[PDB]
């Protein structure tokens, strides 16, 4: 599935993850993009941090929403 | 976002507005438009007249969705 | 689950999403303090609070947002919130046609009467062309409880959206007319007008075109003729 990605207020960029992806995997990716550190990054979404141990399923993260790392 | 103001003859107004946009505001934007005095403008949204104090997003108002003008004449 | 009436692409009522943005910087950065208890929390300006995680902006405020839930939706893809609307998962039955229907409306009258939406959608569409719609100088034109509930007047006028798009207008249209006549105003009386006037009360004279937003007819208010001196008639 994918998820949108708004790093810093920036265009939100489509993300291809699983279900079994965790936040850090995302972070990683977005660091990776951005060629940051994953360690300086926190995922919001729905009035919430998700933590690193988290996965896309325990979110419940829909099909293409958005978070704001 | 885009809104529609229009009297009860039809006549159709578009105005550029954010929600955040007060009713005093939209009240304005008419009168750059179409040189109505803000003075005699009331604006009404689903039969209920808009105050000058409060925001689209007060009254819940969406894109492209439409007030109604009606004049105040002192005669 | 919520509901919302999306106006674009599906054009009905939807299952929607809750979110939030800080009510500054407009950004879904603002992590919440605690969640949200009631509709009240969600629905009046300003009522929670929390922390904006963008650093340049030092966000305190809430502001809840809601999406339609059918589809993909962008940050400021906003629909309203039809928050009478509720998922009939007790199977409630129908107070007028005595079915069971999901999505059902619910009054806010002592009872809680419960009305599907075909129904909603037929005591509106019938309400309305009946001029039977009540002018409230506090919520608006809306309709009570289906009952004749005390007290019971919808206050979320988006709830009219059932009407769908033409009948919605035409809702709109009536309630303007009725909250001018409500006012102590008058709707100009030439034909291809009727543009909503607001006159002194003491004035019989009534002229309705100085900026093109009026036909110029000069009446009395009182025999809707071309104005004249002395008594009607
Ligand atoms: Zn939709
Ligand atoms: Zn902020
Ligand atoms: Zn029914
Ligand atoms: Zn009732
Ligand atoms: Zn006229
Ligand atoms: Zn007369």
């Amino acid at each position: 599935m994918i998820v949108f990605v708004r790093f810093n207020s920036s265009h939100g960029f489509p993300v291809e993850v699983d279900s079994d992806t965790s936040i850090f995997q995302l972070k990683e990716v977005v660091a990776k993009r951005q060629g940051v550190p994953a360690d300086q990054l926190r995922v919001i979404f729905a009035g919430k941090e998700l933590r690193n141990d988290w996965t896309v399923q325990n979110c419940d993260l829909d099909q293409q929403s958005i978070v704001h790392i | 976002m885009q809104i529609f103001v229009k009297t009860l003859t039809g006549k159709t107004i578009t105005l550029e507005v954010e929600p955040s946009d007060t009713i005093e505001n939209v009240k304005a934007k008419i009168q750059d438009k179409e040189g109505i005095p803000p003075d005699q403008q009331r604006l009404i949204f689903a039969g209920k007249q808009l105050e000058d104090g409060r925001t689209l997003s007060d009254y819940n108002i969406q894109k492209e969705s439409t007030l109604h003008l009606v004049l105040r004449l002192r005669g | 689950s919520f509901y919302v009436y999306c106006k674009g692409p599906c054009q009905r009522v939807q299952p929607g999403k809750l979110r939030v943005q800080c009510s500054t910087c407009r950004q879904a950065t603002l992590t919440l303090t605690q969640g949200p208890s009631c509709w009240d929390d969600v629905l009046i300006p300003n009522r929670m609070s929390g922390e904006c995680q963008s650093p340049h902006c030092p966000g305190t405020s809430a502001e809840f947002f809601f999406k339609c839930g059918a589809h993909p939706t962008s940050d400021k893809e906003t629909s309203v919130a039809l928050h009478l609307i509720a998922t009939n998962s007790r199977n409630i039955t129908c107070i007028t046609c005595t079915d069971v229907r999901s999505p059902v409306l619910v009054f806010q009258c002592n009872s809680r009467h419960v009305i599907c939406l075909d129904c909603f959608h037929l005591y509106c569409v019938t309400r309305l062309n009946d001029r039977q719609f009540v002018h409230d100088p506090q919520l608006g034109y809306s309709l009570p409880c289906v009952a004749g509930c005390p007290n019971s007047l919808i206050k979320e006028l988006h709830h009219f959206r059932i009407l769908g798009e033409e009948q919605y207008n035409r809702y709109q249209q009536y309630g303007a007319e009725e909250c001018v006549l409500q006012m102590g105003g008058v709707l100009c009386p030439r034909p291809g007008c009727g543009a909503g006037l607001l006159p002194e009360p003491d004035c019989r004279k009534v002229t309705c075109g100085g900026n093109g937003l009026g036909c110029g007819f000069a009446f009395c208010r009182e025999c809707k003729e071309a104005y004249h001196e002395g008594e009607c008639s």
